[PDB]
């Protein structure tokens, strides 16, 4: 069971096939990708994202409040693909 | 204590990522489980870590210890 | 700096989320987010500043000191007292700090 996440990142696009058992940031840095990540336990914000499309399972994060999950941003560190999606990396600084 | 191991919390050692006890402080005294790993470098480089004990519990949780604070089993 | 702004709302939020708070004296706080920024935009993970390592490459692919580090994610205790529980002496009724109070301490 795996889903295609489309990422944006600043240098462009890339999509890769994350297991629904596997994290984003991790699946990410399997293709050879380089996003940013400093806990990697979703207590910061330094691996923030922002889902365009599709869903992501991130029960496992505590920084972000409810107004900013309601707003799309997610923590690629501790995020599980929920189906396909396309996430924006390198969206800490919209954040606040 | 090498990686594999099953220890025991033996030293009282409070925490506030549990799961169940979500920002709330809980001690994982009488817990057991196993050494998932012992932070000391990273690829030959030395780490400056000062909680190595890396030890997994049931299903999705896992806590840093010191030496003393665990046992062998 | 843009990554200061950064690491500045980072701890500003992080207090609020952990129910921490900021030492009396901001000017400690302060020093504390102009490291992490530093290290942040030195490395691309805001390392522990308070700290001394033979291997600052190492260490943030390590993640151990990686802000917030595991000694505060798992038992709120941050050596650099830049999160602190009410309960603590140092702990002051703060959460949040003036950019200029940060900028200040830029220029030293
Ligand atoms: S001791 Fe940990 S929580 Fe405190 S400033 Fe350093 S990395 Fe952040
Ligand atoms: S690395 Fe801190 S929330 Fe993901």
């Amino acid at each position: 069971a795996s889903y295609t996440v489309k990422l944006i990142t600043p240098d462009g696009e890339s999509s890769i096939e994350c297991s629904d058992d596997t994290y984003i940031l991790d699946a990410a840095e399997e293709a050879g990708l380089e996003l940013p990540y400093s806990c990697r336990a979703g207590a910061c914000s330094t691996c923030a994202g922002k889902i365009t499309a599709g869903s992501v399972d991130q029960s496992d994060q505590s920084f972000l409040d409810d107004d900013q999950i309601e707003a799309g941003y997610v923590l690629t560190c501790v995020a599980y693909p929920t189906s396909d999606c396309t996430i924006e990396t390198h969206k800490e600084e919209d954040l606040y | 204590m090498n990686v594999g191991d099953r220890v025991r919390v033996t030293s009282s050692v409070v925490v506030y990522h549990h799961p169940e006890h979500a920002k709330t402080a809980f001690d994982l005294q009488g817990m057991e489980g196993e050494v998932a790993a012992v932070l000391t470098g990273w690829q030959g480089r030395p780490i400056s870590a000062n909680l190595p004990v890396l030890v997994k519990f049931e299903q999705a949780f896992k806590a840093h210890f010191r030496p003393d604070e665990v046992t062998l089993i | 700096a843009a990554t200061l702004a950064a690491m500045k709302n980072f701890a500003e939020q992080y207090a609020k989320r952990t129910d921490t708070y900021f030492c009396s004296d901001l000017s400690v706080t302060a020093v504390v987010i102009e490291g992490l920024a530093r290290h942040k935009e030195e490395l691309g993970s805001p390392l522990c500043p308070c700290r001394h390592y033979e291997d600052k490459e190492a260490e943030v692919k390590n993640t151990f000191w990686n802000c917030p580090c595991v000694p505060m994610r798992e038992r709120k205790e941050c050596h650099c007292m830049l999160f602190l529980t009410p309960d603590n002496d140092f702990a002051g009724d703060a959460q949040d700090i003036p950019m200029e109070t940060l900028e200040e301490k830029k220029a030293s």
